[PDB]
C-alpha cells in the first residue's frame, strides 16, 4: 500500500513566522515518464480542499507566493513564508504517480499567540428542560489560549465524574483563541438531591483554578 | 467556473441504496475527469475512482469494486455515485472532484455530500434557553446562549436574530450523547446594557426532520 506520511500532524506557528510541512512516501513518486505528481492541498475550516502546489513545486492559480514546495523521489516539503490567519486549515499532500491516488493524514496549522485566560460563565438548567425530566448545566470558557483547559464539575462540592461532555470551537480566525463549552447532565431526580453546582476551570492564563457556581438546585 | 452542484445529505438504513449526484457547470463538464473521494468521520481521504465525462467510462479503485457504480447524465452535465447494500462503514462525506489530465491534479472539489447509515430515525431537537445570568443583569458583557439537544442526525444550523447577530456568536461542535442523539450549544457575547432593550432569539433548524424553532432568551 502506498502511504504518504506527513511528519508534523500539528504545526503551531506565530503570525509572520515560516512554517514547514514534510511528506514522505513509501515509494518514489518520480514517474516512468519523468514527472513527479506530488500535490499539496489546503482544507480551510468548514470548507472543501483547494489545490496549492502541483507536481512538487508549481503554485496553482490564485495561490499566494508565500507558498512553495520542494522535494524529489520520496521526500517532499511545503513551506509557508510569513504565516497569516488566512492560512488556518489542514494541509495534506497527495500523490498521483501510482495506481490509486493517495493522500497524507493531514497537518493542522495552528496560530501561536499570547496566552489568554478564558472568561468563565455558568448556566443552570432551564425550567422547560426541567419540567421534562432532565437537567443540563452548562459551563462556558470564552476566548482563551492555548487550547489546553481543564474543567471539573462539583455538586454539593463533590467532584462529579462521568456525567459531563465538552466541545471546543476551532481556533478563531481573528483573535486566534478557542472557546469551550461543558455540559453536565443529571435527571431532574438527581438534580434535586443537591444544591451547589459549580464548574472549576483551570487554564494556564490563570494564577489559580477559577470556579463558578449557582445557588439553587 | 468549475462550479459543482452536489446533491443533499442522505440518511439510510443498512442494506438500502443511495445515489449522489454532482452537476458540473457548462463548459466545465468535459474539461475534467470526475473523481469520487470518500472521507469517513475523523478519517483520511480515500480515492474511490473516477468517471470519464467524454466517453462515460468508469474506473473503480480496487477497494471499491462491487457496490459502487459511477454513471453519467450527459444532457445534464451530471455524474452519479451509487452505493447499494449500504452498511455503517459507508457513513462518510463523498466528494465530487474535477481533475485535469496532464497535471493529474484534483483541481476543483465540490462541497461534499454526507451519507449516514443508521437504523435509527430522525429526531427533531428541543431548544432550551441559556439565560444571561439569573441574578447578574449588569456587567459589561453578559452570558446568553441556546442549548439544542437530543436530535438525529446531524446537522443543525443556528443563527441569532435571523442572521442579525454575527458578533460574539460562537456555535459549538455537536457532541454525541450516550443516547445516540446529538447535542450542541450556541452562545453569544453581548453587553449587559443590551439586556432589556435588545431582544435575543436564536433560530434553530434541523432539515432532516423539518424542525425550525426560535427561542427567546
Ligand atoms: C480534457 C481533460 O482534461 N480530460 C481528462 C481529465 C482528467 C482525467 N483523469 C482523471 O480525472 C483521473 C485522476 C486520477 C488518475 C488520472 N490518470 C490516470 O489514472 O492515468 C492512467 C492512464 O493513463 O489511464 C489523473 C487524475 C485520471 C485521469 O486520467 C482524464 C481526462
Amino acid at each position: 500500500e502506498l502511504v504518504m506520511t506527513q511528519t508534523p500532524l500539528s504545526l503551531p506557528v506565530s503570525l509572520g513566522d515560516q512554517a514547514s510541512i514534510s511528506c514522505r512516501s513509501s515509494q518514489s513518486l518520480l514517474h516512468s515518464n519523468g514527472n513527479t505528481y506530488l500535490h499539496w492541498y489546503l482544507q480551510k475550516p468548514g470548507q472543501s480542499p483547494k489545490l496549492l502546489i502541483y507536481k512538487v513545486s508549481n503554485r496553482f492559480s490564485g495561490v499566494p507566493d508565500r507558498f512553495s514546495g520542494s522535494g524529489s523521489g520520496t521526500d517532499f516539503t511545503l513551506k509557508i513564508s510569513r504565516v497569516e490567519a488566512e492560512d488556518l486549515g489542514v494541509y495534506f499532500c497527495s500523490q498521483v504517480t501510482h495506481v490509486p491516488p493517495t493522500f497524507g493524514g493531514g497537518t493542522k496549522l495552528e496560530i501561536k499567540r499570547t496566552v489568554a485566560a478564558p472568561s468563565v460563565f455558568i448556566f443552570p438548567p432551564s425550567d422547560e428542560q426541567l419540567k421534562s425530566g432532565t437537567a443540563s448545566v452548562v459551563c462556558l470558557l470564552n476566548n482563551f489560549y492555548p487550547r489546553e483547559a481543564k474543567v471539573q464539575w462539583k455538586v454539593d462540592n463533590a467532584l462529579q465524574s462521568g456525567n459531563s461532555q465538552e466541545s471546543v470551537t476551532e481556533q478563531d480566525s481573528k483573535d486566534s483563541t478557542y472557546s469551550l463549552s461543558s455540559t453536565l447532565t443529571l435527571s431532574k431526580a438527581d438534580y434535586e438531591k443537591h444544591k451547589v453546582y459549580a464548574c472549576e476551570v483551570t487554564h494556564q492564563g490563570l494564577s489559580s483554578p477559577v470556579t463558578k457556581s449557582f445557588n439553587r438546585g | 467556473q468549475v462550479q459543482l452542484l452536489e446533491s443533499g445529505p442522505e440518511l439510510k438504513k443498512p442494506g438500502e441504496t443511495v445515489k449522489i449526484s454532482c452537476k458540473a457547470s457548462g463548459y466545465t463538464f468535459t474539461n475534467y475527469g470526475m473523481n469520487w473521494v470518500k472521507q469517513a468521520p475523523g478519517k483520511g481521504l480515500k480515492w474511490m475512482g473516477w468517471i470519464n465525462t467524454y466517453t462515460g467510462e468508469p474506473t473503480y479503485a480496487d477497494d471499491f469494486k462491487g457496490r459502487f457504480a459511477f454513471s453519467l447524465e450527459t444532457s445534464a452535465s451530471t455524474a452519479y455515485l451509487q452505493i447499494n447494500n449500504l452498511k455503517n462503514e459507508d457513513t462518510a462525506t463523498y466528494f465530487c472532484v474535477q481533475a485535469e489530465r496532464l497535471r493529474r491534479t484534483f483541481d476543483y472539489w465540490g462541497a461534499g455530500t454526507t451519507v449516514t447509515v443508521s437504523s435509527a430515525s430522525t429526531k427533531g431537537p428541543s431548544v432550551f434557553p441559556l439565560a444571561p445570568s439569573s441574578k447578574s443583569t449588569s456587567g459589561g458583557t453578559a452570558a446568553l446562549g441556546c442549548l439544542v439537544k437530543d436530535y438525529f442526525p446531524e446537522p443543525v444550523t443556528v443563527s441569532w436574530n435571523s442572521g442579525a447577530l454575527t458578533s460574539g456568536v460562537h456555535t459549538f461542535p455537536a457532541v454525541l450523547q450516550s443516547s445516540g442523539l446529538y447535542s450542541l450549544s450556541s452562545v453569544v457575547t453581548v453587553p449587559s446594557s443590551s439586556l432589556g432593550t435588545q431582544t435575543y432569539i436564536c433560530n434553530v433548524n434541523h432539515k432532516p426532520s423539518n424542525t425550525k424553532v426560535d427561542k427567546k432568551v
